[PDB]
């Protein structure tokens, strides 16, 4: 459960992100197989950009990107950058609100016990204690 | 002795696809030099994704080594589609298709935007422990598991002493050693080899401690019997004639402290005393020794005239709890019988006695009950005046809960 | 299914005894595209030879002709025995006793200003 | 061509215009170059167009690579410390001048100590082989290659 | 510098992806989130690029609104050079 | 195919599969079998009935394929046993000549030892006095260090990674148990601290040109305050981070990938310096000379690099194995790498020349744990075949076999005093073996009879809940750390 949950975290929240641009654009009830297409050329998208851009600053002896790394990659993708702030400004757009995270609940119950017998003096203090 | 074969993908289906595609008329020797091909690219890629596996350290292939396994055979991870330029998505795996065999094929795209988002789970994290200490393991939960000469205690004397604490801890004189005591109980995994001295401890205290009806004592020793019962690691239907004597004693019981007041705390005795009997039904289960055995008990605790009402409201709940059928084929015929104890209770002018609490608790409890039992098998039609011809004893009132229960579902 | 249970007999005999299940679907995602972009390329090769029927020397043309780009290889071993003994042959370089961080120059590391756009 | 709306088209009409934001093959050798492989596989003579048509096949395979290299080799002429629109976030390589510095003391003082035991006794745009190597991997072709892996060492 | 104003814009823009989700494929690439409105804008265009494909495969569903489907992707895809595939085998 | 020896299934499986010409031609595996000759040591006892069954016409075709593609090496002596011969086959082109296993080998320490190299045959880094402070404090600890030996059993600590839904498929841990490294399937490294100091980066260069050098605290003073954390996650890697290696100076993380680099992360500024792009191919193990300044990383491409971090090329190529480099171990001088890898053969490199100095095959699976003796005169490794199989180094030949677990041996270390080597695998246990009664003797036969002793060699097995031990870890005051992620499967 956890394991899918960590990758179906954020593929569903692609597929709704997908639903939602093509509620955008007209469509109502699209078929199955052509929604995990579009939102596998979504998740295969974020991911070139990913590895290009990383690619175009290391290349500049860089670590982190800024933005005149990505309008190379987005020109090296054929893009067209400058039709982006009028997309950006739409009055259709919806937010998709990002997965619900375990980690608030990060942790229910920590406590110590006493009666462990003493470490050893090849074994420093910052190990676990022995047990009952 | 090894018969290995070589199997390939099946010409008919490949067939399929080329006829499918514009290309007809192929001949069989054209078809089968398409399935030894891609037969083997299959066998060249699922040997390859069988590296990734083994070098993650992993014993499942997942989808992504086959990702891996494609980027290095320099063939794009996208099953989906193909670009010929390769610019927008260069060697980038999108993850796949999510797709079925029995999938519906068609959905509503407002389906997929209202459903709730799975929860992202927690984040790595170190934590350390024992594996061994000088040699031995623990058995901390971090870790899987003439004159006859005079003998010694099958148990040790770490062993007995952890038993008097737990025992003098779940006495309940202060609460949060009873609660580490119940996690103790409810999670030691050596608890083993100790249970019958903890079976004879619970069954001889409640059978003494019901001689003066002393209710923390009782309440304390049950708590015990559930933090028994949870423990995964324990053998319990060994000891399981002793543990069950002593639940229906807390519920059929008369109270021999005051009768008002702590019948609040009574009727919870009965309540995890019921919870506790239906779950031990529910686990240790052969044919007709157990559950039928309790359940004539409890029948026969009902259709006693002129019962103790702590006995008979104990009962009721306990009869109560047993789940979506036994209150569908056992409450039925009876409710004449309920309303006409109500009334006796009701006309005699006697109030200090106990019976008009234990009257009002049981009419409650059975209101309840009967609520759902019809809000489960009919529709919610007429529920003003209908309930008039089963003696009019929750009539609105029960169509209200009914009402209650049927938010509850639109809730759900 | 058909060819999902035959999927499921090329990964057995692999000794593949443990997989998810969406190694199959995908496997056969890879197997439809394989063949759907050789049968493409074998009719675009069958009018280029002027033939109204896709026979098996199109076939052979579309596979080898694919192979030829799609599915690489690791390099060879007289090709990688060549570059070991020219690389080899270079003796060790002595070190400098006090340098510092030992790094490559500065066009190789990883180690710029690293700007960033002023929040206005 | 073949696709209208293609991916490849905007790349290298933007690609110019980043680039301006800052071969024609001998015909008798290669004549003979295409005569000699055709040995190989029965080819024995060829069209009059083609030896010419090669050239331009060639021309248009270097030319979308020289363009290729130019928009890389003036990524690293970008400087970010002469706009103002820009501000610095982590420079490791001050901090490695600083450590090199603190050495450099500590190297005096051995230095010291060694002798106290004496006593006691317009911009031009130059284009690297980086800049070629980086658009060898990312490209299908001549990603996994045995002329970008000999690359690696050259 | 249009792009460096819109990038400047885009700090109190919320975008249509999260970015608890471009930036988990954005770790998975080796891009950290050094700047928000950097993963804002690589946000925008992966959404920019699903809406164009999604408009075009409308005009042909309306030339042939309402329903998605493969059949649609299919001549839509096609003009970017993309040949989407079929299942066929489910 | 079924009358083969039952060790060959994976290699049989390959070959159903190819059957046609162009299906080899693209192998590279297959392809180097069939142009290699496989050495086959066979007795001259044994030897003289098989050419006089071949030397007549009668046979005089299988005579011309024996001749042509196998090698045969003979030795004078006694016929080898079918239980002794199966514990040395095993690989492709396999069970090597003995004149691959006689060249000189320094497999000593260095600093008489006549088996130790000088210390000016490989040119090694000086030792400076923050290097020299770090043995004063070493030395602290080899005080309170227990003599293991099979009477006083070590204490394990496993270090679980708890959550580990990014699959964890590298650990490291310093020499000083001190750091703990995670390298995940998330293209993630992550660094935790497990002594109660929590991880700080050094200040930016604005604050330190504002303090003063040549300072006592110095060291104290750069350290940031600001940034202090238990946990330092690391980005860069396009790809599952397969490698994790620290540096013998506690900075200096190093790590390799799918995507073909290996990567230098310093421990001061917890950002990467250096990506090592040699390999187009997944480089699949990476580790730090114990002098820290050369590192070894075996990929895909069949090869293993050896690099310095101060060249962007590398400086010696191993390029004789004809499989994937699964692992590459440093001797503890230094002056050598062994790179065990999935043809089943493990194999000695020397630095100087880069010549192949010993070969070493036995392994039936691909070998995924390497570990030298402290000594240097041994060499455990670890395959998918449950069995550790112990070489000697100056001899060339293996002195033990450990058959005790079942699935794949990912980790092996042996102890600070050599007293005890420590197994992990697959199969969720850590086995103890006796690691100085495995060694107690020390030809021309090329080869020893080797004991079957493998129940006596062990002291003990400590299975795991349901957690394949990746890492095996020796505390200084000889204390096992194992760090493995936890899946419940």
């Amino acid at each position: 459960n956890p394991a899918d949950n960590y990758h179906l975290a954020r593929r569903r929240t692609l597929q709704v992100v997908v639903s939602s641009l093509l509620t955008e654009a007209g469509f109502e009830s699209a078929e199955k197989a052509s929604v995990e297409t579009l939102t596998e050329m979504l998740q295969s998208y974020i991911s070139e950009i990913g590895r290009s851009a990383k690619s175009y600053c290391e290349h500049t002896a860089r670590t982190q990107p800024t933005l005149s790394d990505i309008v190379v990659t987005l020109v090296e993708m054929g893009f067209n950058v400058d039709t982006l702030p009028a997309y950006a400004k739409r009055s259709q757009r919806m937010v998709i609100t990002a997965p619900p995270v375990t980690n608030q609940p990060v942790t229910p119950k920590a406590l110590t016990a006493g009666q462990n017998r003493p470490h050893p003096p090849h074994i420093p203090s910052h190990f676990p204690e022995f047990p009952d | 002795k090894l018969k290995l074969s070589n199997t390939v993908l099946p010409s008919e289906s490949m067939k399929v696809v080329a006829e499918s595609m514009g290309i007809a008329q192929i001949q069989e020797e054209t078809c089968q030099l398409l399935t030894d091909e891609v037969s083997y690219r299959i066998k060249e890629i699922a040997q390859d994704a069988l590296k990734f596996m083994h070098m993650g350290k992993r014993q499942k292939l997942t989808t992504s080594d086959i990702d891996y396994a494609l980027k290095l055979k320099n063939v794009e991870p996208l099953y989906g589609f193909h670009a010929q330029e390769f610019i927008p998505f260069r060697f980038a795996s999108g993850g796949g298709r999510e797709l079925y065999f029995y999938e519906e094929k068609e959905v509503d795209l407002s389906d997929i935007i209202n459903t709730p988002l799975p929860r992202v789970p927690l984040d790595v994290c170190l934590k350390a422990h024992w594996l061994s200490i000088e040699g031995c393991q623990p058995a901390i939960p971090e870790n899987p598991p003439r004159l006859k000469p005079r003998s010694i205690h099958e148990l040790s004397v770490e062993q007995q002493l952890y038993y008097k604490e737990i025992t003098e801890a779940c006495v309940g004189s202060c609460e949060a050693k009873r609660a580490e005591a119940l996690q103790s109980i409810a999670t030691d995994p050596g608890l083993y080899q100790m249970l019958p001295r903890f079976s004879t401890f619970i069954s001889e205290g409640v059978r003494v401690n019901v001689v003066q009806n002393n209710l923390a004592l009782l309440i304390y020793l049950m708590r015990m019997v559930k933090a028994l019962m949870d423990n995964p690691t324990l053998y319990l239907e060994k000891y399981v004639h002793e543990l069950i004597p002593a639940v229906m004693t807390c519920i059929v019981s008369r109270q021999l402290c005051l009768r008002p007041d702590v019948d609040n705390h009574w009727a919870l005795r009965d309540f995890a005393a019921r919870l506790v009997a239906q779950i031990c039904k529910h686990f240790s289960t052969t044919t007709n020794n157990i559950q039928s055995r309790i359940t004539k008990t409890f029948t026969k605790s009902w259709v006693d005239e002129k019962t103790p009402w702590t006995t008979r409201y104990g009962s009721i709940a306990g009869l109560a709890e047993l789940g979506h059928d036994v209150i569908k084929t056992l409450i039925l015929p009876r409710l004449q019988q309920e309303g006409e104890r109500i009334r006796s209770v009701l006309d005699g002018p006697v109030l200090s006695n106990i019976d008009r609490i234990g009257a009002d608790h049981v009419q409650s409890l059975l209101l309840k009950h009967c609520a759902p039992v019809l809000a489960k098998l009919r529709p919610p039609p007429d529920n003003q005046d209908a309930y008039r011809a089963e003696f009019g004893s929750l009539g609105p009132l029960l169509c209200s809960q009914v009402v209650k229960a049927r938010a509850q579902a639109a809730l759900q | 299914p058909k060819d999902a249970q035959m999927m499921a007999q090329i990964l057995k005999d692999m000794g593949i005894t443990e997989y998810e299940p969406r190694v199959i679907n995908q496997m056969l995602e890879f197997a439809f595209r394989y063949v759907t972009t050789i049968l493409d390329d074998a009719k675009i090769y069958s009018s280029h030879a002027k033939k109204a029927t896709v026979d098996a020397d199109d076939v052979r043309l579309a596979i080898q002709c694919r192979a030829d780009q799609s599915f690489t290889s690791p390099p060879p071993r007289d090709f990688l025995l060549d570059i070991a003994r020219q690389r080899n042959q270079t003796p060790l370089p002595l070190i400098k006793p006090y340098s510092g961080p030992r790094l490559p120059p500065d066009r190789y590391c990883l180690t710029a200003p690293n700007y960033r756009l002023k929040s206005l | 061509v073949a696709s209208m709306a293609g991916v490849n088209l905007s790349e290298e009409s933007a690609r110019i215009l980043a680039t301006n934001s800052e071969t024609f093959l001998l015909q008798a050798p290669l004549q003979r170059r295409i005569l000699e492989i055709g040995k190989k596989h029965g080819i024995t003579e060829l069209h009059p167009d083609v030896v010419s048509y090669v050239s331009h096949a060639t021309q248009q395979r270097l030319q979308n690579l020289v363009e290729k290299i130019s928009e890389t080799a003036q990524q690293k002429n970008f400087s970010y410390k002469d706009d103002d629109r820009y501000e610095q976030a982590s420079d490791v390589r001050a901090q490695l001048k600083f450590f090199e510095q603190l050495d450099q003391i500590e190297k005096q003082r051995k230095d010291e100590q060694e002798r106290e035991i004496l006593m006691r006794a317009q911009r031009i745009t130059r284009v690297n082989l980086r800049d070629l190597i980086f658009c060898l991997e990312n490209e299908r072709e001549t990603s996994h290659s045995l002329l970008l892996y000999k690359a690696f060492l050259k | 510098t249009p792009l460096v104003d819109f990038l400047m814009q885009l700090e109190d823009y919320t975008p249509t992806i999260p970015d608890a989700v471009t930036g988990y494929y954005l770790n998975r690439a080796g891009f950290e989130a050094s700047d928000p409105r950097i993963i804002r804008l690589i946000s925008l265009a992966a959404q920019k690029f699903i809406s164009d494909i999604a408009n075009d495969a409308l005009q042909h569903c309306k030339m042939k609104k309402y329903t998605l489907t493969m059949e649609d992707l299919t001549p839509a895809l096609s003009e970017y050079g993309i040949n989407v595939k079929k299942p066929h085998y489910f | 195919h079924g009358d083969q020896e039952c060790y060959y299934q994976d290699d049989l499986r390959v070959l159903s599969s190819l059957t046609k010409k162009e299906h080899m031609k693209g192998n590279e595996t297959m392809l180097d079998f069939r142009t290699s000759k496989f050495v086959l040591r066979i007795s001259r006892d044994s030897y003289q009935l098989l050419k006089r069954h071949l030397q007549e016409k009668q046979n005089n075709q299988i005579w011309n394929i024996v001749q042509e593609h196998l090698y045969i090496d003979i030795f004078d002596g006694m016929p080898r046993s079918k239980q002794q011969i199966d514990a040395m086959v095993g690989s492709l082109a396999g069970e090597a000549k003995r004149e691959a296993n006689k060249s000189k080998v320094f497999f000593g320490l260095l600093k008489q030892d006549p088996n130790a190299p000088p210390q000016n045959r490989i040119p090694l880094p000086e030792l400076k006095d923050s290097d020299k402070l770090d043995k004063i404090m070493n030395m602290k600890e080899t005080t309170k260090r227990v003599r293991l030996g099979p009477d006083c059993l070590p204490s394990i600590c496993f270090y679980t990674f708890l959550n580990a839904y990014q699959g964890l498929t590298a650990v490291d841990v310093t020499d000083d148990s001190s750091l703990i490294a995670g390298g995940f399937a998330d293209s993630t490294v992550r660094v935790w601290s497990v002594t109660p100091k929590k991880l700080r980066s050094v200040k930016q260069a604005s604050d330190l040109s504002l303090i003063d050098k040549e300072s006592d605290d110095v060291l104290e003073r750069i350290m940031d305050e600001k940034t202090a954390s238990e946990l330092k996650i690391l980005y860069g890697h396009s790809g599952p981070v397969y490698g994790a290696s620290f540096s013998p100076d506690r900075n200096y993380l190093l790590s390799s990938s799918e995507d073909g680099t290996v990567r230098l992360w310093s421990l001061q500024t917890f950002t990467c310096l250096v990506g090592y792009k040699g390999h187009n191919y997944p480089v699949w193990d990476t580790q730090f000379s114990p002098y820290g300044y050369y590192f070894v990383s075996g990929g895909h491409d069949r090869v293993a690099r050896l690099w310095a971090t101060d060249h962007y090329q590398p400086l010696r190529i191993f390029a004789g194995h004809l499989a994937d480099v699964n692992c590459t171990r440093f001797h503890p001088n230094s002056n050598y790498v062994a790179t065990g890898s999935a043809d089943r053969t493990v194999r000695l490199w020397d630095v100087l020349n880069g010549n192949c100095v010993r070969i070493f095959t036995g392994h039936k699976g691909p070998i995924h744990s390497l570990t030298f003796s402290p000594n240097g005169r041994f060499l455990a490794t670890g395959a998918t075949d449950g069995r550790v199989l112990l070489w000697d180094i100056g001899h060339g030949l293996m002195v033990g076999e450990l058959k005790g677990h079942t699935d794949t041996v990912c980790s092996l270390r042996f102890s600070r005093d050599g007293e005890i080597l420590a197994s992990g695998s697959m199969d969720n246990t850590v086995r103890l073996w006796d690691a100085i009664k495995a060694f107690e003797d020390l030809t021309a036969t090329g080869h020893i009879n080797l004991p079957e002793n493998s129940q006596e060699l062990l002291l003990g097995t400590y299975m795991t809940k349901s957690t394949p031990v990746v890492h095996l870890h020796f505390t200084r005051r000889n204390l096992v750390l194992a760090a493995g992620a936890y899946s419940p499967q």
